[PDB]
DNA sequence: CACACACTCTCCAATTCTCTAA
DNA sequence: TTAGAGAATTGGAGAGTGTGTTTTTTTTTTTTT
């Protein structure tokens, strides 16, 4: 299994053309430069670009996208010439040399809806979401026989229906001489590659209307064995074969279908003198970028002031003894119908990095920590990682909080006090890491926030489990003439918006693969609110700061702190949302970090000090 | 690729002729000398060091680093034929198969595997640098690889055999059969030519006396959790170790194990099955673990009781009467352990004690009550569903046996949980049905509890049993009820604020103008304080009595008869005895009873 | 069971009503010699995305006369004596507004979702039972005879392969269109509260058995209740 | 002790006869297999001879699972667990929860792969083949002569009541009740009950629990229970899959264990 | 797939039948 | 009267063919909460 002949003709006149491709030396040097890096950073995958393919030579390119293989083993032959031309030492290391795409690759760009089975054979780009990942395991390629009665090494190399080979292989593990001595295997002498399969899922916006999500198989070898985990947006380049199975004399024609991929890209997170102008032209970037934030969401200044803390993020300690203190900050609100806590979430599931989404009703404990599932491919149960363990180093977005299950709120606990969630199941016993900020919108209980009713019967929620939020805010539907005018001024804008691109009477589409280049096409005020897209980068750029706190700023924060503590005394029993604590200081600390990323400062000054005891007192004394 | 003729004699010559230096610039030879006591049988396992290889041939390192498995077959084959130069002395024979081997020589007179009673593993080189379970991958199969993780889980030591020992019915003569593979077919017929010739119909009895056996175990390697990628799942590897490598290691350790990276044999239908792909374990080769003069005359200041309460914890002011509590609690009464149960509000500094404790004991867990998704307060039954073996895990009261457990939100601990605290506290064990059968694991250990309020903040115009929403059975098996309070305090506050931000920004503790004793030390001091076990005199019995009397009397005349009992009395006397051995004297006396007394009536006094 | 095959596929969904035309015939790789039987489909006519230029200019022409309001109106439940201002908000719902997504990406629902809360005898389930067969995308269902699970969209392991998998509900199934949600307030709150994700936000998150995915239930919620 | 099997016959005899003639054989068992005849003697038919299972001769035969004592067990450890085989006379001697000290040789076997192949595993299984068992957790004229004068004895009654649960400050009454509890009226027939009802209330941390678990410790046929749902063993009856064996098995509860003592029921 | 069991058939040569000499 | 050389029949060695295999989670429902 696995062996096929190829025509050399051919064979030859395409790795001539790719040769040609490659050997850039009197044009721009592109591809002598790339492989060069190649040698340089001990690689041995070419990432080519079709388009530069397509340049020089078009019907080798499209005759590349349309019979993968063949013109794949030539182009890698093609490019194992010209780095043994270039480094001869560094040629033999490797046994093969390969290939993978980028560019625009035309019709082949799918998705797993529209990957059929027209496109067997053919190189595609599917883009979709990552579901599933199996254990690295590696996979005999070529093993070395010693034989001890003979004194002779015999050499044997394999493939399956997976590897396509274009040379003579095997697919019987040997064992005994040809004179019927047993053979050794010298492990250390043979060549093994790892290899791994994952499923990309549909995209769930795109779907259509009565359906759910398909999928498909890819098989990744090599160096793209763990270059996409669960949870990433993912965009695959590979070649879409068939496996033709049988069972015992006998064949169902049905054959499951793969996507052996050559190049995986991440779509996520990807010069530096706008961000360093915007931080030193502004005054209070903080404020600029926190009512930038959520534009089409009205008011609300300090809780998209929070968010932007949220973020930002704060710095993860780590003391000599051992104990620590979280970066990450929580944010709760609780608040009456229609006062877009939902749509603050949506916000944040839309901008943030690894933001995941859940509903109180929607979600369970398994499935918001890990549960047991057997990989497809093997058959052993293990671990398959639950919501907040994906939202690690990133965000959860918990909405309709309160209706969530006390049992389900139990990992919750775990997760936002140490962030890790302990499990105890499959063969394993283990502490995964799932340090995620959580950004939770719950109703009060009686639905509408009475006023009749202390805070903390308004708030269904026990303190035990209010104590893990940094930040918990009340949103009410004040009914103030004066707001409701700019609320609905504001709305009706919003509704009355339309696209450039769009024609006055067109309906909403539903989505397609309209994403037809590997890379971004297309590519700080807006068109003096900041850009989204801008800001983007700039959080990017600011989440990784890690200013260092100072001593007056230190000063402030403890005289505000004992501060309030005197106020926490002074309130009655329903003046207060929350009570003061040393983790009150705690989350002064991280706010007023938060704002000196923000502005980019590498230390907390007053003004960051500042602004985080006035979020704190807004936050914690209302009613 | 090389001749491993010429390499087997290129080993003999390094074992031969290495030489280090140990002592004085005297001149030994660390092998030849280790393979004299090979040879008389005082040692078995030799662990050669690629480090001593790498001082006069690197290539040679290479190629063992590379190939290491066949190397590992080529040192043994050289050892072996080395061992009979190096012979000076005749065994003493302790082994049922030395006798065996004896008497086999002996009947020559009138294999090589079997004769060879000795192991020989590779201590890998420096210049290998230890990689991550994750990092273990296809390229380096076959390959010598040092790694380090996390055990979590052990098997028994089990028998394999190595060479399977024989005897004919018929012919009288003994068949060996060298096993390689994880699995072997046994022989059944005699293949002697004897009985082959005559057609004699001999059978083979397989004979454990004669065969080899070698000590086997396998073992689970976990990666590091501070290590694993930001969204991923840890990665474990399969370690089978053999020899004198077994029991070294055990669940919990923190190892670094040198190995050969080899994928899993499979035979019947899985070899047919799984095609190209293979599992893999790790061969172990080498596994590795990762006062009383002096502080005496430290210890004859007076001060040193409240030294140590003191350092229990620097980081709180005004609670040095719990600080000797929990002194107490680590020391324990006499043969005894001592319950200690903490209430307050939410957000305060009643978490500390229980993380100081918990760094400080030797023995320790701290896990909270609210039903935990992991093993809980009790043991738990993981399948292990590569292959399906369930396999015992303890959990935090059977992890904390002989030491000390601590429970935060004690309160909202289930009531299948507070049944397994009241088997701990009445007779200090649990109970757990593996398959239907049920096993009984240890757990001898003290419990320190931090409850909170049921709902809201504390209220002492309620009873506790109001405000901790717990019943009595449950707070009657403690020995200290107290209450960690938590008011405003301007003074207080903006100190503690500096300390926090010192932390913050210093990330150390700020300079409190005391010297409070390194935690190494207060353990040596426990351990020597508690070495003692003191008794009460007889004639302190009628002191004992007064007290308890009147303290008892208090409590009818003054606080409406609130609930005491002789265990009241048995935690006075568990508490002064616990004084005794903190003052490592072995006669318990008044001032321990007064203090003891003072501790249970100033923690009912922060209650009321 | 129904063999599809080459452009047959995909040509209709769960819920579509069709006439197959198919060659029974059994599958050929509780009894001995029993055989699996299934249709080969040959045809299929969806009984009733295309609408032919004939239809097209005469929808043109129903559009722009000028009382076409009123024509829908009378058009609703016909059979139904008065509730002239009911009839008039379920055609409005029928027709729904215009789903938006703005520059910061966030959607504003489309659907319009409406409430009759009252006496009995008033009907309320006869309207229910009009939009659901004159809605193009349209499914029934009692509030005492659903679920949360059931509703919105339910994880259950498949017998042929063990893994978990995800089955669609009535706002799965009736994404795109109108859920006619009868005996609306019988249903347990617990089950209540699991389709306010769906009615705003127009999505269901699932976080269930380690599958965390976000489906959409872009439909409409037609609701009858008794006081 | 943590599990005994059922008894397990162990073939010592194989009794072949021919199903052609009906001449019959023995075979002694030769380590574990048969010699089966490939011919009958009295005729000569080949493959005629069939094992006759029960006139073939049997012996007793039992695994035990044995687990290492918790006084034995190294700090926080999982315990270790090795199998025993008893036969013959040392079959029916232990029961599960016992303490023993076994006295065995200590074997090593090996394992088949799968049943239908007879390639073994490199790595042996481990049992013990039991020589001796002692326990270790077990704790006439010469006293009814020293029972009859002691009856006749004065207040042998208040004798007795103080003799019970010494450990404990004394309820004269409690104590009373509970002796008279102890010997019980006289049963007789109609239908009327002999046995006597004691309850006991108070406070949590009295001494009614040592009373209930002194007495459960002295009586014969005794149960001791939680009324709590977390009790060991159950007050009511119930039916249960056995798990070791998947049959059903009736559990009468600790009611009807107790048929002819005393059951002690703490937290009723 | 592939490596052990389970079963049948064929050929080879060893034993017994028949005829002859010691 | 014994037994030995040549021919025919029966025992069984072995060559060839065919078969079988490697606790966990979400959801419902009745009763009991
Ligand atoms: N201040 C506001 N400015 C703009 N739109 C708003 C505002 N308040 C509410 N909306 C809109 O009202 C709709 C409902 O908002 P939503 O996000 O559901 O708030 P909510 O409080 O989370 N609803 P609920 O889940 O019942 O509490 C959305 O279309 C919002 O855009
Ligand atoms: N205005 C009406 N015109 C015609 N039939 C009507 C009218 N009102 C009620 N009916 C009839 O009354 C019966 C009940 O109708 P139904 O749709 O169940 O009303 P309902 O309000 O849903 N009843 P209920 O479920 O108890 O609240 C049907 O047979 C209808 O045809
Ligand atoms: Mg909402
Ligand atoms: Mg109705
Ligand atoms: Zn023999
Ligand atoms: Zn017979």
């Amino acid at each position: 299994a696995g062996t096929v002949v190829l025509d050399d003709v051919e064979l030859r006149e395409a790795q001539r053309d790719y040769l040609d491709f490659l050997d850039d030396e009197e044009d721009q040097g592109i591809y002598q430069s790339k492989v060069r890096e190649l040698i340089s950073d001990n690689q041995y995958r070419l990432i080519v670009n079709v388009n530069d393919l397509r340049r020089k030579n078009e019907k080798r390119a499209n005759r590349l996208l349309n019979n993968a293989f063949e013109e794949l083993v030539a182009f890698q032959r093609a490019l194992k010439d010209f780095v043994a031309s270039i480094d001869a030492t560094y040629a033999k290391q490797y046994e093969e040399f390969y290939v993978g795409l980028e560019g625009s690759f035309g019709s082949k760009h799918v998705s797993p809806r529209t990957l059929t089975s027209c496109f067997l054979s053919c190189v595609v780009c599917v883009e979709g979401i990552v579901t599933k990942c199996s254990l690295v395991r590696p996979k005999v390629v070529r093993s070395v026989h010693y034989c001890p009665a003979t004194k002779k090494t015999i050499e044997r190399r394999y493939s399956d229906l997976t590897t396509l080979v274009a040379f003579p292989s095997s697919s019987v593990y040997p064992t005994k001489d040809e004179e019927n001595n047993p053979l050794e295997t010298e492990y250390g002498l043979s060549v093994y590659k790892d290899h791994q399969t994952i499923t990309i899922q549909e995209m769930p916006e795109k779907a259509p209307a009565g359906q759910l999500p398909r999928s498909v198989d890819v098989i990744l070898d090599d160096d793209l064995v763990d270059k996409a985990k669960p949870g990433d947006r993912v965009q695959v380049v590979g070649t879409y074969r068939c496996l033709p199975g049988k069972k015992g004399g006998y064949t169902s024609g049905t054959f499951r279908t793969v996507l052996i991929a050559c190049n995986v890209k991440q779509m996520s997170k990807d010069i530096a003198k706008i961000k360093k102008f915007s931080k030193t032209r502004s005054k209070d970037i903080f404020d600029q970028l926190a009512k930038s934030l959520a534009p089409s969401i009205h008011g609300h200044d300090y809780v998209k002031k929070a968010i932007l803390c949220l973020l930002l993020g704060g710095v993860e300690r780590d003391l000599e003894n051992g104990s620590h203190i979280r970066g990450d900050i929580n944010i709760l609100l609780i608040g009456d119908p229609s006062v877009a806590k939902s749509q603050l979430l949506r916000y944040v599931l839309c901008t943030a990095p690894r933001a995941i989404p859940t509903t109180g009703r929607g979600s369970s404990g398994v499935g918001l920590t890990a549960a047991v599932t057997t990989d497809q491919e093997t058959g052993e149960r293990r671990l398959e990682a639950g919501a907040m363990v994906l939202a690690d180093r990133g965000v959860v977005c918990i909405d309709e909080f309160d209706k969530m299950s006390d049992m389900d709120r139990t990992a919750i606990h775990e997760v936002m006090e140490q962030g890790r969630v302990t499990i105890a199941k499959a063969g394993i016993h283990a502490r995964l890491n799932a340090r995620c900020s959580v950004l939770a919108a719950a109703n009060p209980v009686y639905g509408r926030y009475d006023q009749y009713k202390t805070p903390m019967e308004n708030i269904g929620l026990q303190d035990s489990l209010l104590s893990r939020f940094d930040l918990l805010f009340i949103m009410l539907d004040q009914m103030d003439p004066e707001q409701d005018r700019e609320i609905s001024d504001h709305v009706l804008r919003m509704h009355r918006y339309r696209a450039p691109g769009e024609q006055d009477g067109d309906a909403m589409p539903l989505g397609s693969a309209v994403d037809i280049l590997a890379t971004d096409d297309p590519n700080l005020h807006g068109t003096k609110m900041v850009s989204a897209a801008f800001m983007k980068k700039y959080i990017h750029v600011a989440k990784i700061i890690k200013p260092v706190l100072t001593q007056e700023s230190a000063t402030y924060i403890a005289e505000e702190y004992s501060r309030l503590r005197s106020q926490d005394s002074m309130s009655s029993d329903t003046a207060r949302t929350s009570p003061v604590t040393a983790r009150t200081l705690e989350t002064l600390i991280r706010l007023a970090t938060a704002h000196a990323k923000a502005r980019m400062s590498k230390t907390v000054d007053l003004q960051d000090a500042e602004e985080a005891v006035e979020l704190v007192q807004y936050a914690y004394f209302k009613k | 690729l090389k001749d491993y003729a010429l390499e087997k004699e290129k080993v003999k010559k390094f074992l031969q002729e290495f030489y280090q230096d140990d002592e004085l610039g005297k001149k030994q030879f660390k092998y030849g000398n280790q393979l004299v006591r090979l040879a008389h049988r005082e040692q078995v396992a030799l662990y050669v060091d690629l480090d001593d290889v790498a001082e006069d041939d690197p290539e040679l390192v290479d190629s063992i680093c590379e190939n290491a498995r066949r190397y590992a077959k080529l040192f043994a084959d050289a050892v072996q034929e080395l061992l009979p130069q190096y012979k000076e002395r005749e065994v003493v024979n302790k082994d049922v198969l030395d006798v065996y081997i004896e008497h086999r020589l002996m009947m020559e007179q009138r294999p090589a595997e079997l004769m060879r009673r000795f192991e020989l593993y590779f201590q890998g080189p420096s210049s290998n640098k230890p990689r991550v379970i994750r990092e273990v991958r296809a390229d380096s199969v076959g390959k010598l690889v040092t790694v380090r993780g996390i055990v979590t889980r052990v098997s028994e030591v089990k028998p394999k055999m190595v060479v399977a020992t024989y005897t004919c019915d018929q012919c009288g003569a003994e068949t060996y059969q060298p096993i390689q593979s994880p699995t072997f077919m046994p022989l059944i017929m005699c293949p002697s030519q004897e009985c082959q010739t005559n057609r004699s119909g001999g059978r083979l009895y397989l004979q454990t006396r004669g065969s080899r056996f070698i000590k086997f175990q396998e073992m689970k390697m976990q990666e590091h959790s501070d290590q694993v990628p930001v969204g991923n799942i840890p990665r474990s590897i399969t370690v089978l170790v053999e020899g004198e490598n077994t029991r070294i290691a055990q669940p919990g350790d923190h190892v670094s194990v040198t190995g050969i990276f080899l994928p899993i044999l499979r035979t019947g239908f899985r070899q047919v099955v799984q095609g190209l792909l293979s599992e893999t374990y790790l061969e172990a080769h080498r596994i590795v673990k990762m006062l009383t003069r002096e502080e005496l005359r430290q210890i004859a200041e007076e001060d040193f009781y409240e030294k140590l309460a003191a350092s229990i914890a620097p980081e709180i002011y005004g609670h040095e009467d719990v600080k000797k509590a929990l002194l107490l609690l680590l020391v324990g009464g006499v043969d005894g352990n001592i319950n200690i149960c903490l209430m307050g509000d939410p957000g305060v500094a009643k978490s500390q004690l229980l993380s100081y404790i918990d760094r400080l004991a030797p023995r320790s867990q701290y896990t909270t009550g609210r039903g935990s998704s992991g093993v809980g307060l009790t043991a738990a039954v993981l399948r292990d569903s590569v292959s399906g073996e369930l396999t015992l895990e303890g959990g935090a009261l059977v992890l904390a046996d002989q030491g000390v457990c601590c429970i935060d939100e004690f309160d909202k601990m289930a009531e299948a949980d507070r049944t397994a605290i009241h088997e701990v506290m009445e007779q200090q064990t649990i109970s757990i049905a593996k398959a239907g059968i049920l096993t009984t694991l240890n757990a001898r250990c003290s419990i320190l509890a931090a409850a909170n309020p049921a709902y809201g903040r504390y209220n002492p115009r309620r009873s506790l049993e109001q405000n901790i929403q717990l019943p009595a059975a449950l707070l009657s098996r403690f020995d200290l009820l107290w209450l960690i309070q938590d008011r405003p305090d301007r003074d207080n506050d903006l100190r503690l604020a500096q300390h926090i931000t010192y932390v913050h920004q210093h990330s150390r503790q700020p300079p409190s103008q005391f010297e409070p004793l390194d935690m190494k030390l207060m353990r040596r001091y426990i351990a020597m304080c508690r070495e003692k076990q003191p008794m009460v005199p007889e004639s302190l019995a009628d002191y004992i009595t007064a007290a308890y009397v009147e303290m008892r009397r208090e409590a009818w005349a003054s606080k409406d008869a609130t609930y005491t009992s002789a265990r009241t009395l048995l935690a006075i006397l568990r508490l002064s005895t616990a004084l005794a051995r903190l003052r490592m004297v072995d006669v318990v006396e008044k001032e321990d009873v007064n203090e003891a007394i003072r501790l249970m009536e100033m923690s009912k006094d922060s209650l009321l | 069971q129904l063999y599809c095959d080459r452009y047959l596929c995909d040509k209709v969904v769960p819920g579509n009503r069709v006439t197959i035309m198919g060659i029974y015939s059994i599958k050929k790789f509780v009894g001995v010699g029993i055989r699996s039987s299934y249709i080969r489909v040959l045809g299929i006519q969806v009984d009733t995305g295309a609408v032919s230029p004939q239809e097209e200019e005469e929808f043109r022409r129903l559009a722009a006369l000028p009382n076409v309001y009123e024509v829908i109106s009378k058009s609703i439940a016909p059979s139904i004596f008065g509730g002239t201002d009911m009839k008039k908000a379920i055609a409005c719902l029928l027709f729904g507004g215009s789903r938006k997504r703005l520059p910061d990406g966030l959607t504003r629902r489309g659907d319009i979702n409406l409430l009759m809360l009252g006496d009995p005898g008033t009907a309320k389930s006869q309207l229910l039972k009009f939009v659901e067969k004159c809605s193009p995308i349209g499914v029934y269902t009692s509030g005492k005879g659903s679920s949360a699970a059931g509703l919105t969209a339910s994880v259950m392991r498949d017998p042929s392969s063990r893994n978990f998998i995800m089955e669609g509900g009535a706002m799965v199934l009736a994404d795109g269109g109108v859920v006619c949600i009868d005996e609306f307030d019988k249903m347990r709150e617990d089950d209540r509260v699991a389709i306010h994700e769906a009615m705003e936000q127009q999505t269901i998150s699932i976080a269930k058995a380690g599958i965390t995915t976000t489906l959409n239930s872009r439909c409409s919620v037609l609701a009858a209740a008794n006081s | 002790v943590i599990r005994t099997s059922q008894l397990i016959p162990e073939m010592q005899e194989a009794f072949f006869q021919c199903q052609v003639c009906a001449h019959t054989t023995r075979v002694e068992m030769d380590r574990g297999r048969i010699a089966e005849p490939s011919v009958c003697g009295r005729c000569h038919t080949t493959h005629s001879m069939a094992l006759i299972h029960n006139r073939s001769l049997f012996s007793d035969k039992q695994m035990i699972k044995l687990q290492e004592s918790p006084e034995d067990m190294p700090a926080g450890q999982t315990p270790h667990t090795v199998i025993l085989f008893a036969h013959n006379d040392l079959v029916d001697k232990v029961q599960p929860g016992d303490r023993v000290n076994v006295t065995g040789i200590y074997r090593a076997v090996p394992i088949r792969v799968n049943p239908r192949v007879s390639n073994v595993k490199s790595v042996y299984k481990t049992h013990i083949d039991v020589i001796h068992y002692r326990k270790t957790d077990a704790k006439s004229e010469k006293r009814v002569e020293l029972l009859k004068e002691l009856s006749r004895k004065p207040d042998i009654y208040e004798r007795l009541a103080s003799a019970l649960a010494p450990s404990i400050y004394e309820h004269e009454d409690i104590k009373k009740g509970i002796l008279l509890q102890l010997f019980g009226g006289t049963r007789k027939d109609g239908k009327f009950r002999a046995e006597i009802n004691i309850l006991l209330c108070g406070d949590p941390g009295t001494s009614k629990s040592q009373l209930l678990q002194y007495v459960y410790n002295l009586v014969p046929r005794g149960q001791y229970t939680s009324g709590k749902g977390s009790s060991a063993v159950g007050l009511t009856a119930y039916v249960m899959k056995d798990p070791e064996t998947r049959q059903l098995v009736l559990q009468t509860g600790a009611l009807v264990l107790s048929d002819n003592g005393i059951c002690c029921i703490d937290e009723f």
